[PDB]
DNA sequence: ATGGCGCCCGAACAGGGAC
DNA sequence: GTCCCTGTTCGGGCGCCA
């Protein structure tokens, strides 16, 4: 029942880079710490034990380090496969605890989000459903804000949004928000506006449309 | 080498209980150092330790769940078990089993796992998707690159598949994970075609939801 | 009355037989007395008339000069004892108040006639047999034998003990809430109950006791606040021993020296640190167990303090489980230590001292160690648990001390306290030889019969020296030779010896010693800035060794 | 309800009044245990009460083993042992199998209970008596006497042999690959199997001991945090074979060369081919002990030579089962402890060292005791006898802590002594 | 009357070192 | 073959207890 804390949540590095992950405990675990590597595809593999000993079949680059209640895990030269989530574990007090792993993502030259806003179709409206969606594709890094602001800048209640992982092709991410308003509200309002704020150029990327047809 | 696969009920009505199984092949729950461990991974969360079964019959749970948790292991057929009673929302997650082994005087980690099972907790039942097309509309195709989209709203059994143009499209497509809207799933997806294309030749998003056996195609 | 307890068997040591000693004739009045007594005991059931075939007999001598209801007409079973098998006294020592815990109500019962209540092995009885000399009137005299446990017989003690226990055992097993300390024929009892409930138990007890034969005289201590038990004064919250009456004037004779010394030692129970050695040294050397010792002058100064202390009214509290035991040591005389064991700061439990030179060559750290352990065993008894130590010494000292010491030594959980003459090591041999100092090649030797020998040395710079001495021996010389080099050393020196004997005695890190020679060496090593030491084999002639050899002896010394 | 087997005659060596040792203080912790455990033994009948009439006595103390059973009762019978007769029943009934030491692992079973199923000589119980004490001496001493075979008495194994043999007979027959040794209260089981396979095999034999002669053995206790149980197993295939006593350098000072020659001179007792006069000549003058650096080239050719001489195992190994074994232990360094086992002086049969203990447990007495116990373990697996220990401590100290660390069932003989730079020279071989 | 215990000096004794 | 030291057990007085 030891509070395990992995300070650094998700870091960014590149091929060839060197990375060190910090895992902190709540009391001298006498090196009773392990390192689990969970690949984006789901599978979790064992890397090392004793916060030092290398697990049979894991490449040298993976070195063990740590003492007292502060330990570390380091990869010599990062290769395309090592980009996953590293979970830190302890085993002194039986309540085995994992301290939220550390994400190791691909560092890419950031780029603005390609924003597109789609207006609710009559194919749906005719059932009272007025679903609006504003796709925010390809942008780096995850750090992105959205604002669903109808006349009055109110973030209308009905904000459902999700974003994808890092597409191992362009190293960016994409997100999409779907504002959920009833046909009633759809007609009532006038123009709907999507506001995407990103490290672009301090410019609020805004795309909107006006057409209260049902 | 040794390996262990798990199996569960897939879906369990809240307040009701369930039983997950870990069928392993390679070791035995009858060897001084061996063991079998159940780790749960909640939606978006990290790794949580549930309990651990040990050869000597010494079973240990997490102080927070033991109340509605019980483990077992039919040693004769290399199968350990995990029983969970009165399941609530939170519990909906992917559970894994892992062969733990006291390697030696100073070493004891989980050596081998196996992609866990997904147990879902929802009062909902089999529901087909409501697939609406996302035509650019109001703002006509401007740039020589247009994004097209498909809204797959209101399906229940999380596994649903979507592709563009019967598989012709793959270059630049994004499909985003669903979100529990009204106990159901609202999943979207969108593509980007180089101007000329869509305006001329037809693009289509085809959705398939095994559970409701409803295959559907939406053009435009 | 006669106890209905099963009789413990007893035999005579494989080799001897019954005691046959001539019964000397008593005083006409004494005989009459002996009659009154024998007859009384007989009419009761303590002894029994015997037959004319028992050829065993112990002597008796009477003297009923005591107060009313008290007399004397016992047997001197000395010879009997000298034949009766041995036992196993069944005793790990007397109790201590400090061990006793606090209860709500307490009592102190006593059984009368204890020894005259438990019966003796009827099979062995025939041995106690005695004769009561007759008044010239009747030719033959009366014959009697003990049917009970006679006093002055090695057996009696252990027997009545086991017996006493067995009787109580049941009672105890049927109500494990009343604490009973059984000592000889004294029964101390306590139990957390209202005096009323207590009385009940105390009575239910008396009834069981008496039923088994053990009476319960009204001498039973009723007064709650004070109980006279094992000599100690038990109060509702403290204990003492007021009978600490000394003999100031009489303290002149040797035998009297021993008196006070003893008295003091005892007083130590609650009376803080006392260096009895003051008077002890007076007793030492003395042999004529009669005459007086003038040394009393030093006591006039030393004992003076002890007296004051013995005057200062002190007392100890009771023991309690919820808290912990803690013992701290003090340093007074050159080998006179004192520890106080308490639980709460001022609330002292029990106090005592330590004063022994394990060997001819010990040192401060050794002594402390000795005491700490000493205290350990004692506590393991009075409470059955190792107390925490407040030893007057800094961590670093203890550290260096034990590390270097190539010998297994340890101390339990102790913390650092500072107050009295801080215990620490004086000198310290140097690890590696210091370059830039003289390197004296020391040596010594003598002849077993000569009764005299020599001690001397040479230096790497050619310097030499040699001195003769008498009343020493081969080993003695080598140790001495060390001194020569020392005295004639600089601020730093790399002394070399061949007598490993001398080497060891030093490595130990001596602080003091009854040996004046070593004492000197020590005192010097102290002042000397840097002192190194190595060992070399004598018959090989390594380095300057071959030189000093010829030097101390040209084939022989003279 | 002891077996109907007949009472084997037991008598002691002539002119020996048997044990009459006094009891040492015990912690409340030990008392309680030593009590509850012995009282039940009263009811079971394997013990009865006796009073002062028995002038004999031996000591008992409780030791807390880390196993599922309970406390262990230990009755120090070393005396009664030497006092007891010579029992041929062991002279033949307990032959030491060489291959025992040669195995990948060996386990230790406490099979003391087995001795309760048999009665003891009616005319001998007076020599087993012990006395349980009390805190502060609340009451006098409670003295118990043995009726059945006492655990840890040289006679016990001797007698029970026939029974122990028939019992193990099946197991050994089943898997003859296993070599089993009996020592006082322990059963030594070795095998060159896999650790897991061995454990299971052990458990089997442990099961068998149940069905037959209700032989109940202590049940170990396993756990997670620091896995001690993984080492409970005794692997002597890689048993520390001493051979780490050397010296080497470049520019040596007088002090250095002088000390070196001092060493060798003594070592000449363990190794014949030794030339000491060589270096002695190199330094045949009253030179400065310190700065002096008599760099010689001649000495080198011989200094490395003495090494070639004492290169490997010494020709002298000769164990004579007629002689005792001696063990010497010295405080060579911090944490580190060194030891040697010999029958004759300077002709050691084996050497070794108890190193650094992997655990924050820091205690001189403890390190030593643990060492002696592990040294004995070795002496048993090999020769089969327990060596007399010349302890590097004072009678007083040892006697107030050896108990609070001991854990074995058997107890060795030991005396107190001191060592010179000769042995503490880091050149252990005594 | 014997029996326990600690204390604080002598005497006696046996055993590594060694001529 | 005998001394050296030297580290312990008794005797032995004592005080204290029943």
């Amino acid at each position: 029942d030891i509070q395990m804390t992995q300070t650094t949540s998700s870091l960014s590095a590149s091929l060839g880079d060197r990375v060190t992950i910090s895992c902190s405990a709540s009391q001298d675990i006498s090196s009773y710490l392990n390192w689990y590597q969970q690949k984006p595809e789901g599978t979790v593999k064992l890397l090392i034990y004793y916060t030092s000993s290398l697990h049979s079949g894991v490449p040298s680059a993976f070195s063990g380090s740590g003492s007292g209640t502060d330990y570390s895990l380091t990869i010599s030269n990062l290769e395309p496969e090592d980009f996953a989530t590293y979970y830190c574990q302890q085993y002194s007090k039986f309540p085995w605890t994992f301290g939220g792993g550390t994400k190791l993502e691909i560092k890419r030259a950031d780029a603005a989000p390609t924003v597109s806003i789609f207006p609710p179709s009559s194919e749906q409206l005719t059932s009272g459903g007025a679903s609006v969606v504003c796709f925010l594709n390809n942008f780096y890094p995850k750090d992105i804000n959205v604002a669903w602001a109808i006349d009055g800048s109110a973030a209308a209640n009905g904000v459902l949004n999700s974003w994808t992982d890092q597409d191992s092709k362009d190293s960016t991410y994409s997100m999409s928000s779907t504002l959920t308003l009833t046909a009633d509200e759809y007609e009532a309002a006038n123009s709907y506006t999507c506001a995407a704020t990103h490290k672009t150029s301090t410019s609020p990327i805004v795309k909107s449309f006006n057409a209260n047809e049902c | 080498q040794i390996t262990l696969k798990e199996s569960g009920p897939g879906i369990v009505q809240p307040s009701q209980p369930f039983r997950l199984t870990c069928t392993f092949s390679g070791f035995s729950l009858s060897t001084s150092g061996i063991g079998v461990t159940w780790i749960r991974q909640p939606s978006g969360k990290g790794l949580e330790w549930l309990a651990t079964i040990w050869w000597d019959d010494d079973n240990r749970y997490n102080p927070s769940l033991k109340s509605r948790l019980t483990v077992s292991k039919d040693t004769s057929n290399n199968q350990a078990f995990l029983n969970m009673m009165t399941v609530e929302t939170a519990d909906t997650a992917i559970y894994y089993c892992a062969q733990s082994a006291i390697t030696s005087v100073t070493d004891s980690a989980m050596d081998h796992w196996g992609q866990g099972t997904s147990v879902t907790v929802s009062s909902a039942a089999t529901t087909p998707p409501s697939v609406y097309p996302l035509a650019p509309g109001s703002a006509a195709q401007t740039n020589s690159m247009v994004t097209l989209g498909c809204l797959v709203k209101g399906y229940f059994p999380e596994p649903v598949t979507v592709t563009w143009n019967s598989g012709s499209l793959s270059s630049g497509v994004h499909t985003f994970p669903a979100v529990l809207q009204s106990d159901l799933y609202t999943l979207s997806s969108s593509v980007t075609v180089p101007s000329s294309t869509w305006p001329s030749e037809t693009v289509t998003c085809n959705v398939a939801h095994p559970a409701s056996s409803t295959k559907v195609d939406k053009k435009i | 009355p006669i106890s209905p307890i099963e009789t413990v068997p007893v035999k005579l040591k494989p080799g001897m037989d019954g005691p046959k000693v001539k019964q000397w004739p008593l005083t006409e009045e004494k005989i009459k007395a002996l009659v009154e007594i024998c007859t009384e005991m007989e009419k009761e059931g303590k002894i029994s008339k015997i037959g004319p075939e028992n050829p065993y007999n112990t002597p008796v001598f009477a003297i009923k000069k005591k107060d009313s209801t008290k007399w004397r007409k016992l047997v001197d079973f000395r010879e009997l004892n000298k034949r009766t098998q041995d036992f196993w006294e069944v005793q790990l020592g007397i109790p201590h108040p400090a061990g006793l815990k606090k209860k709500k109500s307490v009592t102190v019962l006593d059984v009368g006639d204890a020894y005259f209540s438990v019966p003796l092995d009827e099979d062995f009885r025939k041995y106690t047999a005695f004769t009561i000399p007759s008044i010239n009137n009747e030719t033959p005299g009366i014959r009697y034998q003990y049917n009970v446990l006679p006093q002055g017989w090695k057996g009696s003690p252990a027997i009545f003990q086991s017996s006493m226990t067995k009787i109580l055992e049941p009672f105890k097993k049927q109500n494990p809430d009343i604490v009973i300390y059984q000592y000889m024929d004294d029964l101390y009892v306590g139990s957390d109950l209202e005096i009323g409930q207590h009385r009940t138990k105390i009575e239910e007890l008396r009834q069981h006791l008496l039923r088994w034969g053990l009476t319960t005289p009204d001498k039973k201590h009723q007064k709650e606040p004070p109980f006279l038990w094992m000599g100690y004064e038990l109060h509702p919250d403290k204990w003492t021993v007021q009978p600490i009456v000394l003999p100031e004037k009489d303290s002149w004779t040797v035998n009297d020296i021993q008196k006070l010394v003893g008295k003091l030692n005892w007083a130590s129970q609650i009376y803080p640190g006392i260096k009895v050695r003051q008077l002890s040294k007076l007793l030492r050397g003395t042999k004529a167990l009669t005459e007086v010792i003038p040394l009393t002058e030093e006591a006039e100064l030393e004992l003076a303090e002890n007296r004051e202390i013995l005057k200062e009214p002190v007392h100890g509290v009771y023991y309690d489980p919820s808290k912990d035991l803690i013992a701290e040591i003090q340093k007074q005389g050159q080998g006179q230590w004192t520890y106080q064991i308490y639980q709460e700061p001022f609330k002292n439990l029990k106090t005592g001292k330590y004063a022994r030179m394990r060997g001819a060559h010990t040192n401060d750290v050794k002594q402390l160690t000795e005491a700490v352990q000493k205290i350990t065993t004692e506590s393991i008894v009075i409470w059955g648990k190792t107390p925490k130590f407040k030893l007057p010494i800094q961590k670093e000292t203890w550290e260096t001390w034990w590390t270097e010491y190539w010998q297994a030594t340890w101390i339990p959980e102790w913390e650092f306290v500072n107050t009295p003459p801080l215990v620490k090591l004086w000198y310290q041999l140097e690890k590696e030889p210091i370059v830039g100092a003289e390197t004296f090649y020391v040596d010594g030797a003598a002849n077993r019969e000569t009764k005299l020998g020599k001690a001397g040395y040479v230096t790497n710079k050619g310097r030499q020296k040699v001195v003769p001495l008498t009343n020493t021996t081969n080993q003695k010389t080598e140790l001495q030779a060390i001194y020569l080099a020392l005295q004639d050393s600089g601020l730093e020196v790399n002394i070399v010896t061949d007598s490993q004997y001398a080497l060891g005695i030093i490595q130990a890190q001596p602080d003091k010693s009854e040996s004046e020679l070593v004492n000197q060496i020590i005192e010097q090593l102290i002042k000397k800035e840097k002192v190194y030491l190595a060992w070399v084999p004598a018959h090989k002639g390594i380095g300057g060794n071959e030189q000093v050899d010829k030097l101390v002896s040209a084939g022989i010394r003279k | 309800p002891i077996s109907p087997i007949e009472t084997v005659p037991v008598k002691l060596k002539p002119g020996m009044d048997g044990p009459k040792v006094k009891q040492w203080p015990l912690t409340e912790e030990k008392i309680k245990a030593l009590v509850e455990i012995c009282t039940e033994m009263e009811k079971e009948g394997k013990i009865s009460k006796i009073g002062p009439e028995n002038p004999y006595n031996t000591p008992v103390f409780a030791i807390k083993k880390k196993d599922s059973t309970k406390w262990r009762k230990l009755v120090d019978f070393r005396e009664l042992n030497k006092r007891t007769q010579d029992f041929w029943e062991v002279q033949l009934g307990i032959p030491h199998p060489a291959g025992l030491k040669k195995k990948k692992s060996v386990t230790v079973l406490d099979v003391g209970d087995a001795y309760f199923s048999v009665p003891l000589d009616e005319d001998f119980r007076k020599y087993t008596a012990f006395t349980i004490p009390s805190i502060n001496n609340e009451t006098p001493g409670i003295r118990y006497q043995y009726n059945v075979l006492p655990q840890g008495w040289k006679g016990s194994p001797a007698i029970f042999q026939s029974s122990m043999t028939k019992i193990l007979e099946p197991f050994k027959k089943q898997n003859p690959d296993i070599v089993i040794y009996q020592y006082m209260d322990d059963l030594y089981v070795g095998s060159d199997l896999e650790i897991g396979q061995h454990r299971t095999k052990i458990e089997e034999l442990r099961q068998h001991l149940l069905r037959w002669g209700l032989t109940t053995p202590d049940k170990k206790h396993q756990k997670e945090p620091p896995f001690l149980w993984m080492g409970y197993e005794l692997h002597p295939d890689k048993w520390t074979v001493q051979p780490i006593v050397l010296p080497e350098k470049d520019s040596w000072t007088v002090n250095d060369i002088q000390k070196l020659v001092g060493k060798l001179n003594w070592a000449s007792q363990i190794y014949p081919g030794i030339k000491v006069r060589q270096l002695s000549k190199l330094l045949r003058g009253t030179k400065a002990l310190t700065e002096v650096i008599p760099l010689t080239e001649e000495a080198e050719l011989e200094l490395a030579e003495n090494r070639e001489i004492l290169k490997e195992p010494v020709h002298g190994v000769y164990y004579d089962p007629s002689k005792d074994l001696i063990a010497e232990i010295q405080k060579q360094g911090q944490g580190q402890w060194t030891y040697q086992i010999y029958q004759e002086p300077f002709k050691n049969l084996k050497t070794g060292k108890y190193a650094r203990m992997r655990g924050a447990h820091t205690n001189d007495v403890k390190q030593l005791t643990e060492a002696v116990q592990k040294i004995t373990t070795e002496s048993i697996v090999i020769w089969g006898k327990t060596p007399k220990f010349k302890l590097p401590i004072q009678k007083e100290t040892w006697e107030t802590w050896w108990t609070e660390y001991w854990q074995a069932t058997w107890i060795p003989e030991w005396e107190f002594v001191n060592t010179p730079p000769l042995v503490k020279l880091w050149y252990q071989l005594e």
